[PDB]
RNA sequence: ACCCACUCGGCACCUUACGAGAAAUCAAAGUCUUUGGGUUCUGGGGGGAGUAUGGUCGCAAGGCUGAAACUUAAAGGAAUUGACGGAAGGGCACCACCAGGAGUGGAGCCUGCGGCUUAAUUUGACUCAACACGGGGAAACUCACCAGGUCCAGACACAAUAAGGAUUGACAGAUUGAGAGCUCUUUCUUGAUUUUGUGGGUGGUGGUGCAUGGCCGUUCUUAGUUGGUGGAGUGAUUUGUCUGCUUAAUUGCGAUAACGAACGAGACCUUAACCUACUAAAUAGUGGUGCUAGCAUUUGCUGGUUAUCCACUUCUUAGAGGGACUAUCGGUUUCAAGCCGAUGGAAGUUUGAGGCAAUAACAGGUCUGUGAUGCCCUUAGACGUUCUGGGCCGCACGCGCGCUACACUGACGGAGCCAGCGAGUCUAACCUUGGCCGAGAGGUCUUGGUAAUCUUGUGAAACUCCGUCGUGCUGGGGAUAGAGCAUUGUAAUUAUUGCUCUUCAACGAGGAAUUCCUAGUAAGCGCAAGUCAUCAGCUUGCGUUGAUUACGUCCCUGCCCUUUGUACACACC
């Protein structure tokens, strides 16, 4: 064959982040909790999923992909 | 053309650990018991044997 | 001198085999385990070696005598069967000549093989038995090559990570050829399905056909293999199987220590041919009439009518059979097997053509047909696979198959108008008539057909006819090239194909050379089929037109077979 050339650079994929979830909420004066991150409107997502803040951009990740609602 | 009809014919690939041999094993159903087939080899030729005879004796005649 | 009987002593030829022997053969190589007439000499595995040494001889070159160390399993003899021959003698054949046909070889051009060129120009194959071969006509697929981009489809088991999260996925952005979350920005999404390591699996058109199966090509257009009882030989083994004759033929006849069989050739099988005899049919068709056209009219002729009814099976179709067995006759020959001509027959070259095809062989090709396969290799920065694009087509030349021509037995323009084997659309876009529109290509509205029913009668081509050309590269020729129009197709630039106008090459019958073939064949001609989305200068079968020359031999050439030699038997690589 010819085995090996390679201008270099190899590379990784990536890593599922890291992170420890979700503190994302507030409990305060007992017991009574809101919610911070909205939730999203379509029937897919059972209202237990939320909106990613990015600028400009909230959108839905149970949504694997699909629709933007913006706030 | 008799191949097509007294001879069944296998192969079989016995596959082994240093390698395959091929095994092919040839066999002949007596052209005898055919059944629906031709009853023998076309090669064949039988005559019938005659029959031996006392024969001569002059005329004579029966009347039933 | 001869002739002859017989006789001693010579050189020998022969027939035999009482007898010998390992056998070839030997009348001595006989009278030898049933071992003894007399006598001389030599040898005791193959090397080392007739070497060294000593003695001797001879001018000399050399002679005579003549060891050992070490080494080593054979070396050796006769004969058997193979293999092999740059030994001889017979054959066979259009893959070989003869007599001739039609060519390629000369040109342009279409393919393939080389070489060169490229990032890549993927690779197998090299005499017949590699080079239109890999069913290999590659735009993406294919795809093997090259530039790059994704993805695990990493069984499984054990280990660790880990419900505080092992893992998945992504909208926009950047990024990229790309509306690939490949990555990165950002930060949700998922929830034990993976992921990280090992052990072990897994794919692979990676290597190995020189490890294999299978298949396949060649040897072979050949005629060969073999066992029974009997003859020979201690055995290997032979004889049968063979001078000749004949045959496509170990076909036979014949010869004969053999007889009498078998596998293979034959027989057989398929397909072309022959039926006024058989069984049949609106998916075949012929006759008669009805229905009707047009001509002539005395009657006649020539058409329309997928069922208005009658009848039949010469055409067609295919089930069942009949027919040829070189019959007849005359020739000629071991009057044998055969062969020759003639009558006759549908047919008398194995009737024509194929299908099938014994033993044994080749390091023949085929790990690129395979989820046939051993071993090697690789296995995530993949030789797995997939997506993007180029490449297999690259252009100084070499080679092989072809296509088209070189024109007047013609090219063109009308016109006559004649086949066969094939093939076609259900979970769908096949073959397609007819009706339009378009010079062409095609476009379009319909329709029949799962097909003996419809395209189709495949009104094909060669060709037959009345002209237009006028021998001049000319109305032969159609290379190359520009311009446009269409058509397959996600996609045509490197131009898939098609059509139109213009352009108008070489080539004036081809050196040395070499193929193919004996009758519905050669060669001319086109069509169907494969491949197929698109693309035949390809091939497989089809029919149309349809010839001059052999019905010989062995000169070449290839290959058999017999004798022979042999020190090869992994068999002349
Ligand atoms: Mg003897
Ligand atoms: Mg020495
Ligand atoms: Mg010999
Ligand atoms: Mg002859
Ligand atoms: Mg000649
Ligand atoms: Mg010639
Ligand atoms: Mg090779
Ligand atoms: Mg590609
Ligand atoms: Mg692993
Ligand atoms: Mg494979
Ligand atoms: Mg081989
Ligand atoms: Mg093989
Ligand atoms: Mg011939
Ligand atoms: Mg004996
Ligand atoms: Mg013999
Ligand atoms: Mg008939
Ligand atoms: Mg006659
Ligand atoms: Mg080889
Ligand atoms: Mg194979
Ligand atoms: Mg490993
Ligand atoms: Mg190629
Ligand atoms: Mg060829
Ligand atoms: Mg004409
Ligand atoms: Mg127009
Ligand atoms: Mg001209
Ligand atoms: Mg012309
Ligand atoms: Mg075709
Ligand atoms: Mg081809
Ligand atoms: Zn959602």
């Amino acid at each position: 064959k010819k085995v090996y050339t390679t201008p270099k650079k190899i590379k990784h994929k990536h890593k599922k982040v890291k992170l420890a979830v979700l503190s994302y909420y507030k409990v305060d004066a007992e017991g009574k909790v809101t919610k911070l991150r909205r939730e999203c409107s379509n029937p897919t997502c059972g209202a237990g999923v939320f909106l990613a803040n990015h600028k400009d951009r909230l959108y839905c990740g149970k949504c694997h992909s699909v629709y933007k609602v913006n706030a | 053309q008799p191949v097509n009809d007294f001879i069944d014919t296998a192969t079989r690939h016995v596959l082994m650990r240093q390698g395959v041999l091929g095994i092919k094993v040839k066999i002949m159903r007596d052209p005898a018991k055919s059944r629906t087939g031709p009853k023998a080899l076309p090669d064949a030729v039988t005559i019938i044997e005659p029959k031996e005879e006392e024969p001569i004796l002059a005329p004579s005649v029966k009347d039933y």
